[PDB]
């Protein structure tokens, strides 16, 4: 029950692929004004990460090779450091909605 | 306490009328103080072409020496019971008030109507203030803001004797000589146009009483006619400024309408705001979070200005010479916007703000006393306040959009733009902005 | 008139005061001992950071809610800050009272200061202090009390330039921390009740520097606008006492703001000596400032750039031959009238009045009523002017002066 549901989520994020290319959960993120927006309030050295990361996953398909295995970011390691920053972003267009209807 | 409460208790404004047609009015509370004055309905609106100038020149001398008090005997005595005087001329009403202590009521009533009535002119005082009006002109042709206000009146009401300044042109301000403003001071301050009016902590039969001891012998015994509203465009290019003034207006209703009060809640709606404000990007008014949001303007306020049957529904806003044509373009957005399907709520923080703001200029005694003057010329009685909650609570989303379409929607603006204005419409782009259909 | 002002002090430490009045509209002041004066020499500018963040997010309500519900009911918030205190003033009309009182709340005691909006709030600041110096008064007067002190008095009231940009949020949690406590906080109502104050109060706060040495000196500003600003100061006295009192009456003896306009101003003496000694367009006035500690007083001259040294000459002097002892008793009479007349009107309308009433609880802990303040400035006498027009003279000067400074004295040559 528990762990099955832990299994898919595993599987999942082994077959999804942007982990053997050194991303991480949030930087494949759609980009809307939202997204703009929670990534205008970053801080200073997860932004310098942020276009790190990037610049090596568009190298590594630039040549279209895939990392040694040793270096892919594994599940349960990796910062879901986005998700706050991202939160308060919706929280507060949904209360510009909510405030002007 | 509600608004019931709050507008009950209220003092009471008491009038009365001395045997000369002299308006006189008080206003009593527990504070100790008194600002009492003469509001007098005659500015440069009843000047002629050749006598422009002779009101503010009334308001210089009035204190340069009167026949009992010589030239510096008011002034001593005024200083030595430790008050303040002031006075001012718009074009159509002058007022002279002193802001006094409560025990110097009846020689602060002495001093006032030896200011109204015994007005010597001494060639001397006629020389030292011929120079120093005329130091003032220069003076104040540096401040853009009343250069662009006085710009709006002359183009607005071209031809008519509305369109004189309140200081008059400078060759007739160096022309005039003694006699002309004898004529004019022994014309225009006589019966029926003159309010004594008294705020604050005094009592209304003292003050009947000494205005019947010193305004006898004043003994008081024709104009008035409709202006033009014509619309046009004046523009006074200047490349060398840093900012660009640009005024905007068209036809208000005038002091005897309903509609008044309405579009005093379209302009609470639309209103002020400067490049120092608190809160910028979530500004109540849509113009004012766009401005913000896109940095196009420095300061706007959009406002009314009501004269004795006629006036001006304007907005003023002083910004960057690389954006006049998209403020211009925000601006009567939101004025159509405001013309056809303004909602509910948005005419409720209308009401909101007009109240807030009525009631707390209100307050005080010198806008009390201010208004008691303009409150007994304009209308003919002062407006108690719950009778301004009445003509608020008459008030709906439909009669403002019915009275802003009546007003705002389709007429011919009088634009007045001073500065680097290159970038400010042809008048015809001004006016198939102005319409819609529906864009 | 049932209903004076009420007074109590609760013994958490903080002040809550009312007048219950009749009126319409209803203020609700806070007034906190957190001016200019209680930073040092690293946290400089925080102060005008500080005062420009009221409509920033706090722990409860968001900035979008707590701008747009204030302009709903249409309240003005507004904050007002002297080089003491601070005041967050919120009015409204009596019938909106109690959500503009949890906004007030919010914004005091409920302090985030994410980062974001702490740059664009730099960019508010440097617009702010540009708007605030196009008049020479206010850059006058700030290099005036950075002159006369050595210490906690010479913090300006705005963020000076290169500090624009570089105070971070931690150190405006530090200042919060440290300098918003429930002792040095003063609630104030004006058409409210006692008891609603003191649920606020006693619900929702619950929270819990250095004296300023006299300097000495001159800073001089080439500034080249064609009207020579001088203001000449000296150590006075501190706030409170008939000292003080007896410099508020020597600075309505010199020559104050003119009573008439477009006069002549033929009571102060100050102005007809100068216009006996010189025939140009000048202004001279007094400036009479004073604070916990010290005080300042002196004059303050605007004059073409030809001839400032005879106007500041001039009005030396008359000070000079006013402190051995050449004044007239009706003269004192007529300043006391004025001082009178300035104290009485200056709390007429609401903001002043709520400035005084909340200043005067505030700083000495307890309420003082109008009518024997009147009483205290009829009962100083002659010899007290006497004797601090005296302390002036035999105090060391502090000069500030901007613009084209080419014929002005500096120490000696006054």
């Amino acid at each position: 029950s528990s762990k099955w549901l832990e299994g898919i989520r595993k599987w999942y994020y082994n077959a999804a692929g942007f982990n053997k290319l050194g991303l991480m959960r949030d930087d494949t993120i759609h980009e809307n004004d939202d997204v703009k927006e929670a990534i205008r309030r970053l801080p200073e050295n997860l932004y310098n990460d942020r276009v790190f990361r990037i610049k090596r996953a568009l190298d590594l398909s630039m040549r279209q090779q895939i990392l040694p295995k040793e270096q892919w970011t594994k599940y349960e390691e990796d910062k879901f450091y986005l998700e706050p920053y991202l939160k308060e972003v919706i929280r507060e267009r949904k209360e510009r909605e909510e405030w002007t209807k | 306490a509600t608004y019931a409460q709050a507008l009950q208790s209220v003092p009471e404004t008491q009038v009365s009328q001395l045997d000369n047609g002299l308006r006189v009015a008080s206003e009593q509370s527990s504070q100790p103080t008194c600002t009492v004055g003469v509001w007098i309905d005659a500015g440069s609106r009843y000047e002629t072409e050749k006598n422009n100038g002779a009101g503010y020149f009334v308001e210089h001398l009035a204190f340069k020496g009167t026949k009992n008090r010589p030239g510096n005997a008011l002034e001593k005595e005024v200083e030595s019971m430790g008050a303040h005087l002031n006075a001012y001329s718009t074009r159509e009403h002058t007022a002279y008030y002193i802001k006094a202590l409560s025990k110097d009521l009846p020689k602060a009533v002495e001093l006032l109507a030896d200011i109204v009535q015994n007005c010597s002119l001494e060639d001397s005082q006629i020389e030292k203030e011929r120079d120093v009006i005329l130091q003032e002109l220069q003076e104040n042709d540096t401040s853009m803001r009343d250069v662009v206000f006085n710009y709006l009146h002359a183009t607005a009401f071209q031809g008519t004797p509305l369109a004189q300044s309140v200081e008059g042109p400078s060759e007739n301000v160096r022309k005039l000589s003694r006699a002309d403003l004898t004529e004019y001071l022994s014309r225009h301050y006589k019966a029926p146009r003159m309010v004594l009016a008294a705020a604050g902590g005094l009592e209304h039969r003292q003050l009947l009483d000494l205005a019947q001891k010193h305004f006898s012998g004043l003994s008081g015994t024709p104009t008035l006619t409709p202006c033009r509203f014509t619309g046009s465009e004046i523009r006074h290019r200047e490349d060398g400024l840093p900012l660009a003034h640009v005024a905007i207006a068209v036809e208000g209703p005038g002091w005897a309408n309903p509609d008044n009060v309405a579009l005093q809640v379209a302009n609470a709606i639309i209103g002020h705001y400067d490049c120092t404000y608190g809160g910028g990007m979530h500004l109540s008014s849509p113009l004012a979070s766009v401005a913000v949001t896109n940095k196009l303007c420095q300061s706007f306020q959009t406002f009314n200005i009501c004269y004795a049957d006629t006036g001006l529904l304007g907005a003023h806003f002083v910004c960057d010479h690389m954006s006049i044509d998209d403020m211009m373009f925000v601006l009567q957005g939101q004025w159509m916007r405001l013309c056809t399907s303004a909602t509910e709520s948005e005419v409720v923080r209308g009401k909101n703000l007009l109240r807030n703001a009525l009631v707390s200029h209100l307050d005080g005694t010198t806008p009390v006393c201010e208004d008691i003057g303009r409150s007994l010329l304009t209308y003919g009685r002062r407006i108690p306040l719950a009778e301004w909650e009445s003509r608020i609570a008459e008030v709906d989303a439909r009669v403002v959009r019915e009275v802003c379409s009546k007003y705002f929607y389709d007429q011919c603006p009088a634009v007045a733009g001073f500065g680097p204005i290159e970038q400010l419409p042809d008048y015809n782009r001004i006016r198939s902005g102005m319409f819609w259909l529906r864009f | 008139h049932p209903q004076d002002l009420e007074f109590t002090r609760l013994p958490n430490g903080l002040v809550i005061a009312s007048l219950e009045n009749y009126a319409p509209a209803s203020r609700i002041g806070l007034f906190i001992k957190a001016g200019s004066r209680y930073e040092n020499f690293n946290n400089l500018g925080t102060s005008h950071l500080l005062r420009l963040a009221s409509s920033l997010t706090t722990k409860g309500a968001s900035s979008f809610k707590i701008t747009r519900g204030i302009e709903a009911v249409g309240g003005k918030l507004s904050v007002t800050s002297t080089r003491e205190n601070m005041a967050y003033t919120v009015e409204c009309l009596r019938d909106d009272v109690d959500i503009l009182m949890e906004f007030l709340l919010n914004v005091t005691t409920a302090p985030e200061f994410r980062r974001w909006e702490v740059a664009a709030l730099q960019s508010q600041l440097r617009i702010d202090k540009a708007v605030a110096f196009q008049n020479p008064q206010a850059h006058v007067i700030e290099n005036l009390h950075a002159a006369a002190y050595r210490n906690a008095l010479a913090n300006s009231l705005y963020c000076p330039d290169y500090r624009i940009g570089k105070v971070t949020p931690d150190e405006l949690h530090d200042y919060v921390q440290n300098h918003f406590t429930s002792a040095r906080m003063a609630l104030i109502g004006l058409g409210v009740s006692h008891p609603v104050l003191k649920q606020v109060a006693e619900q929702f706060l619950n929270i819990r520097g250095a004296k300023a040495k006299y300097r000495g000196g001159e800073i001089r500003e080439q500034n080249g606008d064609s009207l020579v600003h001088a203001a000449l100061v000296a150590e006075s006295a501190a706030i409170g006492s008939a000292e003080a009192n007896a410099f508020s009456v020597l600075q309505h003896v010199l020559g104050a703001g003119p009573h008439v306009k477009r006069g002549s101003n033929a009571t102060s003496s100050l102005y007809q000596a100068v216009a006996k000694g010189v025939h140009q367009p000048f202004d001279v006035s007094a400036f009479n400032a004073s604070y916990s500690d010290s005080g300042l007083f002196g004059f303050y001259t605007i004059s073409q750039a030809a001839s400032a040294g005879d106007v500041i000459k001039a009005a030396y002097n008359q000070v000079k031959t006013i402190a051995q002892g050449n004044l007239s008793n009706p003269d004192v009479q007529a300043a006391k009238n004025k001082l009178k007349a300035g104290y009485l009107m200056s709390v007429e309308s609401s903001e002043g009045f709520l400035d005084e009433v909340g200043c005067q609880a505030l700083a000495a802990g307890s309420y003082t009523p109008p009518s024997t303040v009147l009483q205290q400035i009829d009962a100083v006498a002659d010899a007290d002017v006497i004797n601090a027009a005296k302390k002036f003279v035999s105090g060391r000067k502090s000069m500030a002066a901007s613009g084209n400074l080419g014929h002005t004295p500096f120490i000696d040559e006054l």
